[PDB]
DNA sequence: CTGTTAGCGCTTTCAG
DNA sequence: CTGAAAGCGCTAACAG
């Protein structure tokens, strides 16, 4: 424990500036030497430091990363994604929870870079004007991971919420619906406002169904907004015969709420969601969804960090993801 | 060298699956690349491999080339069936 | 450059250790100076970088935290509610998956130690023999946490698992059950073979309702295996009124399963999941399932490792929080 | 000085919810306590209150006593119903 | 290959 | 209260 690098270089009868070779696997030294030292090593018990290091070279291998919350299985996939990737890199990550709120995430990003990182993985629902004056401030490499930006100044990684937007509703043009709705989440959202209502309603006019506003019913992303979105479009008016819901969890909704009405899903209305989460097979007719990769986006979006901090000059900062359709039996 | 499966995992080749495929090629000095629908990209990449966006029932070509070129493909043949994802 | 302590040191014209004491804000350096320090300190927008700190100070102010998987909804809010309290207790927290997995547990360990950490979150869902080991030996307090194990030679927060399934088999017993299994999650994992099937049994041989080796059923933790145990269990001669499933998901796929096979499981065959996770409102009859307090499990898990590292000491390092069942529409 | 609350929300005083009421009471020097079923506990300490597993329904007493009990009480209030918990 | 010489940027006994 | 060295353990130029 407390034996320091000073003690072995004791028991090997070496340098120090030696031992930290061993400890390395430096630029040569000697197979009998090296194992010479790093026998004694083991047999006292020394533990390298982490924090000695860290001062002595201005690297820690310890990345700081920033999502919403580790909570909602959305964010946990993505942080299970970055992890693997880290670890892969034998890099130690720093987690923190800002909950979208402005303040915690520049906070959070201070505490990050002043202890010391190596690279930042930021993810946040709105990345604000600020924040990329903030960001583009930070003394380390910067990505974001399915994280809504609009400059495209700061790298970052994700899949066209826009044309899964449209390809997805599509899918329901070319089946033979006229009145296909539209649930979805927050308003104030780029990638509903921005990318998601941008791709459903291109779809239609590029078919020419113009759409009723009503018919973009929204709510917070629960199984509650569902059986919420999912009445109020029905009873409401002209009884849309197909739905497209902005997430999975809502999807459900939507299809209970339709089946207590009365209504066939697999038939009548035929739902569709994004994301494809697990509980994308947990339900009665099991959801059609538009497929998100987020494990793939957070291991990528830790590769690219990873280049980055490496140096390489990996361009192409803005990286898409292939999204995909993946029907099950919800829709005919 | 060379090796045709199929993914006939639901997830395809994604997620940890594709971590531990790669991981599970990257500990080998022989060149590998794994090609699939017209693409090629080195299947030592985490970047390169989760672009292809390879879904299940896709069919996939390994190929290893180098010193180690031999085991190389038994090893990726084990992991892409021990982890279930191609057959 | 950046920014240095010794630079606040000309621009307040103080010692560096005077600046030093009103960063740490400790006692005593008269409100006339600290104030001019602290004026010099964010007009020069210095950030003292927490590495050279903890290389003074022998202190870092970030635990690790192994961690089954993230990914995970069980210990996804585990996790939170241990930053959570480790936010609010001014702690950093250093995180990496372990997949239950016996050797990456240990090698977690010694990256994490040395890398310097003050205190440990390990939670693991079989602590082993060796474990108790290297944990006892450790050099900084440590808890385990939605984890258990034996001897208690370790602080530890949990649920009274044995109590916990007993009173959820009894639940059903008193109303007219003689035939109950169990699904569960892997045997050979003692929150399963040590808790869970004893609280099962011995709520049966309580009642002097005896059990048949069969109905215990084994799946993974997966929403299949759900679907799996029922088609198994409805494949035996005298059919189980009731099932007690390990988890909610696998309860999920419980449910679904009997549906699609051709019961309605509220009549035909009442099902009690575990865990209480959201998923349990997302499904048909909605999901009965014990509770247990994921968020109280780390928030209390982390504040009592606080005491620990805070060196203040208080008594009960074997917390068992309160558990309760929630009845939905699912059975009675 | 104190108040008597009906906790009505679903999970009672738990997750994050509780987190905060244990954060709000620390934010000020004066005493605070939280009695329940009987038994007692600082509503500054995270690892009693979530302990106690208050049920949606329970009746709880939050008590200040020192310089500030005002300003927590009159806070403890607005908490409360801001993260909607009692009455 | 391997030593030797310096610090990295803070925090601390002690002193006055 | 407030300076003043004395380094925490390491690595990094640069010798040899």
């Amino acid at each position: 424990m407390n034996v320091t690098i000073y003690d072995v270089a004791r028991e090997a009868s070496v340098s120090m500036a030696t031992v930290s070779r061993v400890v390395n696997g430096n630029p040569n030294v000697k197979p009998s030497t090296r194992k010479k030292v790093l026998e004694t090593i083991e047999r006292l018990g020394y533990r390298p430091n982490a924090v000695a290091r860290g001062l002595a070279s201005k690297k820690t291998t310890t990345v700081g990363v920033i999502i919403p919350d580790i909570s909602n299985i959305f964010y946990a996939e993505l942080a299970r994604g970055i992890e693997d990737i880290a670890t892969m890199y034998k890099y130690n990550i720093i987690l923190s929870n800002s909950d979208q709120n402005q303040d915690k995430e520049l906070h959070l990003l201070n505490n990050m870079l002043g202890k010391q990182v190596d690279g930042i993985i930021f993810m946040s629902g709105n990345v604000t004007e600020e924040h990329v004056e903030e960001l583009k401030k930070s003394p380390v490499p910067v990505v974001l991971a399915a994280s809504i930006e609009s400059t495209n100044q700061i790298p970052s990684v994700t899949i066209d919420y826009e044309q899964a937007a449209f390809d997805a509703v599509q899918s329901l043009i070319d089946s033979g619906h006229k009145n296909i709705a539209f649930v979805s989440g927050t308003l104030e959202e780029p990638i509903n406002h921005a990318k998601k209502v941008k791709g459903y309603k291109r779809a239609l006019t590029e078919s020419g169904l113009p759409v009723r506003d009503s018919y973009i019913v929204e709510g917070d992303y629960t199984y509650d907004s569902g059986i919420e979105a999912v009445e109020k479009l029905l009873e409401e008016d002209e009884k849309p015969t197909a739905i497209f819901v902005g997430t999975d969890e809502m999807a459900l909704g939507v299809i209970h709420g339709a089946q207590d009405r009365g209504l066939n899903v697999p038939n009548d209305l035929e739902i569709i969601g994004f994301d494809n989460t697990r509980l994308s097979t947990m339900v009665r007719p099991q959801l059609t969804s538009v497929v998100q990769p987020m494990y793939d986006i957070g291991a990528v979006a830790m590769r690219l960090l990873t280049k980055y901090m490496n140096k390489e000059t990996v361009d192409s900062s803005i990286v898409q993801l292939p999204h995909r359709i993946e029907f099950r039996q919800s829709t005919k | 060298a060379q090796k045709t499966f199929t993914v006939t995992a639901d997830s395809g080749i994604h997620a940890r699956p594709a971590t531990t495929l790669v991981q599970a090629a990257s500990k080998f000095d022989s060149d590998i690349n794994l090609e699939f629908n017209g693409k090629t990209v080195n299947l030592k990449s985490i970047m390169g491999v989760m672009s292809l966006g390879i879904q299940k029932g896709a069919t996939i070509t390994i190929s290893a080339e180098g010193s180690d070129e031999a085991d190389a493909l038994a090893a990726l043949e084990d992991t892409m069936s021990k982890e279930g994802l191609g057959e």
